RNA sequence: GCGCACAACUGCGGGCGCCUAGUGGGCCGCCGCUGGUAAGCAGCGCCGGCAAUGAGGACACAACCUCGUGCGCGGGCAAGGGACCCCAGCUGCGCACACAGACGAAGGGCGCGGGCGCGCCCGCCCCGAAAAUGGACGGUGCUCAGCGCAGCCCCGACCCCGCGCACGCACAGCGUGGUAGGAGGGCGCGCCGGCGCCGCAGAAGCGCAUGCGUGCGCAUGCGUGGAGGCACCCGCGGCGCAGAUCUUGGUGGCAG
């Protein structure tokens, strides 16, 4: 069975993925999250920020190096999300928490590779269109990550060479099929079985 | 021989289990491209073996797939030794043949 | 059985002929089935699950359609579910769960010294019966007779019946059981829907 | 499913005494002997030959696959009405097409899609 | 070699040790059965340590099998080997702690004349 | 759940030989609360209470849905609150009397939070379009209504699928 | 004295005596109350519980809910649940947008959804609504994980059922929680009257193993040891320790 699940973050709902996400990691698979800005938070941007502001506020006050902490860019913001969803502080939790990595954009590692979504955890399926939304990076470039226009400038190269490249695959995929349907390739194969 | 030669993975998933209280003599499969119920019950009474290394020897734990486990293809399965918390999310094989609850 | 319902429905179709309405006579028995458990229970309410033989949750009797034992079962009405068996129930009810009561005797020629304090719950064979009823009843199907037809034997033949240790009904109770039915629990009376409940339990 | 051979077409002949079954997917065209297993190890697929010739053979020395065993057994025998019976099948595995390809392919999982999909 | 085969089926492989004999070397392993007021073991709240029942004894005509249908015989001397002699396949002899490496070889040979199985040797 | 016709009257003694016979129509879940709630219809309406009552018949009434067409029914209903008890008069399409309360009793639990048993019903109409009181349930009498589906839909159940995959369509 | 005679239902053995313990600070819930502004306050009645009641569910949690409880195995369930933590969910119909659901009043809201005659009514929401370490629907989070409903299903206790074993019983069977407490039967120790034996070819003791045993404990192996000991039946008793700021002795950590 292949286990490594590579998901696209974008449309996403992020407490909706993370739920799918932690189920398959507890069950030995290895998930890969690309496009971290692009996870969505439903409701309104200002009830967004007043959770993050929650969140921000919360430090130890006595000692702060070792207080709860607060994670600016969308990748380590999602991470922490999936932390609490796996039992982490047990070693079945913390090493199913190993087998994540979440990234912002799409690195060049991951170029050409073969991308998943979570269907149930979708925005255009779970939410209303009534109703409004906002991204990690919608959030976070406002609370101290300053990489959301480095992250979509290279988010687009990389899909500028990925539609490159499925140009000229689906082309390889016409072309083998034109030959298949033709009747020298029929022939040719009806050949082989009659040898058999 | 490969297992997946003829046999169908299925990833051990967790035991049968309260919400503390744990059962460890069933053990939950989920079988890959099983999800309902009654997709299941295709594999009631099927022999399963958990194939793993002792010293770098080979050995089969054999078991059978006892009963099915909620809406979603799951299904329990009680094995000759019962499985080690430590292989929850590795695979075990599920065959095709039925076994009995005396002889596995 | 057969001769006595196709009667009940002949005078049945034949009243809806005319006008009339008929509705038959009413069972001899009730079927009861302790629904609560044995906790919390107050000391009145704790007497008549005693002398109705449920001392358990899943245990099921039947007790005699009598005016005293109809208030009997509705005090106790938020323990038990309780209904009409049919003929159909009732012999399901005794020949996939039914064990007899028996005292021993320890000589064969004299059947009048036994022992009064132990009773051997024990399987309900012909000759179990035979020997408690002294040859008037010797089968189990005669024992349902009177049973279902409320004869002056129908003490000896319900108390000889130990209770149906009846399991857990497969497919849950659906809600909440304690409660009444007419609120949408499990624990009143089922008028003569009471085999939903018990046919679910007998195995 | 579970013998020596393990994933290996081949054709059913007999149910034996102690739940054993004789087996022999025919040895000139997949290299396997005559073997008894056990009745449940083998999967059932739907196409059947024609074979009508008797199964009753003498059963007393033939090699017995067991289940995890991969004992390396004595190559083949005399084969005194083994050689017939096995005439025959080729005989069968003649007459439809691809039959011989079949017998000698391994088995292969199906790719799961439903249980519908394992039908065989 | 037994003459009846009678499977081992002790009903735990547990052993009842003494509560807080792992803490303490003061308190031995021998069982003491609790009887403190908040005692989670006498008081038997999940995650304590199981008491003795009657319930875990083992099945009476099972009870004190050696090897399977063995019973155990004490042996100080050569007589001890003579009640064994007619009851072979009852019985492994063994010879008591105490008995001195002269009188061990005598009731050696004598055993295996008698045809009685030593469990020392 | 279910429509039943319940008859019953005063259980027939020496002084009375025929009492009058009376029956009720009631939505139910079963003839168990279809019975109870005859009983206090009984004990209210009348002074018989439940013990001298004799049920005479219980009948499931359900319709023939031959080629099932969509009727307008028109429900008067008394439903309780917590706060008082109140008369309202809803308005559905649908394809049986029993289907029609049903989406009754869904419609008050849902808009008013009225469970199934805090509400009673005074009368089930079918009605012509002609006659239907509330604009909503007229725009769907009209011929030739026709509307898209802007919910997306999965067309599987689903884990995790690679991207191309349609999923809604 | 003769004669008559077994009396509603259901259950079922019952009556009485003797000796003796512990207890005589209670607490909690339900319903019903008294005093009090109230109180996790105080004082009652009835029943149930905790105390002495484990286990499951309640995030944890003496008392709530389920429900009792030998040791296992198999089934079925209860309460409670079924996004992930975490076992178990899908199909449909509604409603709501407030860092809401997730403590709340009087009084309000051309906020939204229904209903009745601009005013009322019903749901949801809003305002009223302010505390001090940073922080709690349990958490993650959730805007179909919220508020409602329906259908089918599933998970889930030591419960119930079935089977097997242990123990108790008056024993074709039934039963199994337990503080204070009572009782029975054993294990163990010093010595006694006996009775079977063992030991310089190595006794007791000790150390480590193995085995038996529900358990008290027992037996053996090997090592050590260097002269006594064992088993059983009896009898006597200064007869069993984790505690007493225990006693005495020794030794640690603290601490180079
Ligand atoms: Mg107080
Ligand atoms: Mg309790
Ligand atoms: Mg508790
Ligand atoms: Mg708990
Ligand atoms: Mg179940
Ligand atoms: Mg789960
Ligand atoms: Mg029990
Ligand atoms: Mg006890
Ligand atoms: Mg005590
Ligand atoms: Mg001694
Ligand atoms: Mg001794
Ligand atoms: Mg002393
Ligand atoms: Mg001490
Ligand atoms: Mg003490
Ligand atoms: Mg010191």
């Amino acid at each position: 069975i292949n286990k490594e699940i590579i998901v696209d973050g974008t449309g996403h709902i992020a407490g909706k993925l993370g739920t799918y996400i932690a189920k398959k990691l507890l069950e030995g698979y290895t998930i890969t999250v690309l496009c971290a800005e692009s996870i969505v938070l439903t409701g309104p941007i200002h009830r967004t920020k007043l959770r993050y502001k929650d969140y921000l506020n919360k430090r130890c006050l006595v000692n702060p190096l070792r207080g709860p902490f607060h994670y600016k860019e969308p990748s380590k913001l999602f991470m922490r999300l999936v932390k609490r969803m796996v039992p982490y502080k047990k070693k079945r939790g913390a090493a199913a928490l190993q087998r994540l990595q979440v990234f912002e954009g799409i690195p060049e590692k991951f170029e050409n590779t073969e991308r998943s979504i979570c269907p149930r955890a979708l925005l255009e399926y779970c939410a209303n269109p009534i109703r409004k939304s906002a991204t990690y990076g919608k959030l976070l470039s406002e609370f101290g990550w300053k990489h959301l226009n480095i992250t979509e400038e290279m988010k687009k190269k990389v899909l500028q060479r990925e539609e490159k490249a499925k140009k000229e695959k689906d082309a390889r995929m016409e072309e083998i099929q034109r030959i298949r349907e033709s009747s020298s390739f029929n022939k040719e194969v009806e050949e082989i079985m009659s040898r058999i | 021989f490969d297992p997946c030669l003829t046999a169908i993975p299925a990833t051990f998933i967790s035991h049968m289990r309260g919400r503390r209280i744990v059962h460890p003599s069933h053990s939950l499969l989920r079988i890959e491209g099983v999800k309902t119920r009654e997709d299941a019950k295709f594999f009631l009474g099927n022999g399963v073996v958990s194939l793993y290394e002792l010293s770098g020897k080979k050995m089969e734990n054999r078991g059978r797939i006892r009963r099915l486990h909620g809406n979603s293809g799951v299904v329990a399965a009680k094995f000759e030794r019962n499985l080690p918390p430590n292989k929850i999310g590795t695979e075990v094989f599920v065959k095709l043949y039925k076994v009995e609850d005396d002889d596995y | 059985y057969k001769e006595h319902m196709k009667k009940e429905e002949d005078a049945r179709r034949e009243a809806e002929a005319r006008g009339a309405f008929y509705v038959p006579k009413e069972p001899e028995f009730y079927v009861v089935v302790r629904i609560r458990g044995i906790h919390k229970v107050p000391p009145r309410e704790r007497k008549i699950l005693e002398l109705i033989r449920l001392k358990k949750p899943n245990h099921a009797v039947f007790v005699r359609n009598n005016a005293p034992m109809r208030a009997m079962l509705h005090k106790v009405r938020a323990y038990i579910a309780f209904g009409f068996a049919d003929i159909h129930l009732l012999r399901t009810l005794v020949y996939k769960r039914g064990m007899a009561k028996v005292s021993k005797r320890p000589l064969a020629n004299n059947s009048s010294v036994f022992k009064i304090g132990q009773d051997m719950r024990l399987n309900l064979t012909n000759e179990a019966i035979e020997d408690h009823f002294g040859g008037r009843i010797r089968c189990v199907e005669e024992l349902i007779y009177q049973i279902y037809m409320g004869t002056d034997l129908f003490k000896k033949a319900n108390n000889f019946l130990w209770p149906f240790t009846l399991c857990s009904p497969r497919k849950g109770f659906g809600g909440r059981k304690a409660k009444d039915i007419t609120q949408g629990g499990s624990t009143g009376c089922h008028y003569d829907k009471i085999g939903n409940l018990i046919y679910r339990m007998i195995e | 499913l579970e013998g020596d051979f393990t994933a290996r077409r081949v054709v059913f002949l007999k149910q034996v005494e102690n739940n054993k079954a004789l087996c022999c997917g025919p040895a000139p065209i997949n290299n396997v002997p005559f073997f008894v297993i056990d009745e449940r190890y083998l999967l059932r697929t739907s196409t059947v030959l024609d074979l009508k010739e008797d199964v009753n053979i003498d059963i007393s020395t033939v090699f017995e696959s067991k289940r995890g065993v991969v004992a390396d057994r004595m190559d083949i025998d005399a084969n005194s009405d083994q050689k017939r019976i096995e005439n025959a099948i080729v005989d069968a595995v003649s007459s439809i097409r691809f039959m011989k390809r079949y017998l000698a392919t391994p088995f292969k999982m199906p790719k799961f899609k439903s249980v519908s999909s394992l039908k065989f | 070699e037994p003459y009846l085969r009678v499977p081992r089926q002790r009903k735990t492989k547990h052993k009842f040790n003494r509560f807080h004999s792992d803490r303490f070397k003061r308190v031995k392993k021998s069982w003491r059965r609790p009887k403190g007021i908040d005692n989670r073991v006498r008081r038997k709240l999940s995650g304590a340590i199981k008491m003795p029942n009657k319930g875990y004894g083992t099945d009476k005509l099972a009870k004190h099998m050696v090897h399977g249908g063995f019973r155990l015989v004490q042996i100080r001397n050569v007589g001890d080997l003579l009640p064994l002699i007619s009851q072979n396949r009852f019985y492994c002899a063994e010879v008591a702690h105490s008995v001195g490496a002269k009188k061990r070889i005598e009731i050696f040979y004598k055993a295996m004349e008698y045809g009685i199985h030593l469990t020392n040797g | 759940i279910k429509e039943y016709r319940i008859y019953g009257s005063k259980m027939p003694t020496e002084q009375e030989v025929a009492p009058q016979i009376f029956f009720h129509n009631v939505f139910a879940k079963n003839e168990i609360v279809a019975r109870s709630r005859f009983n206090n219809l009984m004990k209210t309406k009348y002074k018989i209470k439940s013990g001298k009552i004799v049920i005479l018949k219980i009948e499931e009434l359900v319709e023939d849905l031959k080629d099932m067409k969509i009727k307008n029914y028109g429900i008067q209903l008394v439903y309780r609150s917590k706060k008082g008890i109140h008369n309202m008069y809803k308005e559905f399409r649908s394809i049986s009397r029993c289907k029609a309360v049903e989406m009754l009793f869904n419609d008050m639990a849902g808009r008013h939070k009225a469970k199934r048993d805090d509400i009673k019903i005074v009368s089930l109409k079918e009605l012509r379009s002609e006659d239907l009181r509330r604009d909503r349930v007229i725009q769907f009498t009209k011929d030739d209504v026709m509307y898209p589906v802007f919910k997306k839909v999965l067309n599987s159940k689903y884990d995790f699928v690679l991207k191309g995959t349609n999923i809604f369509n």
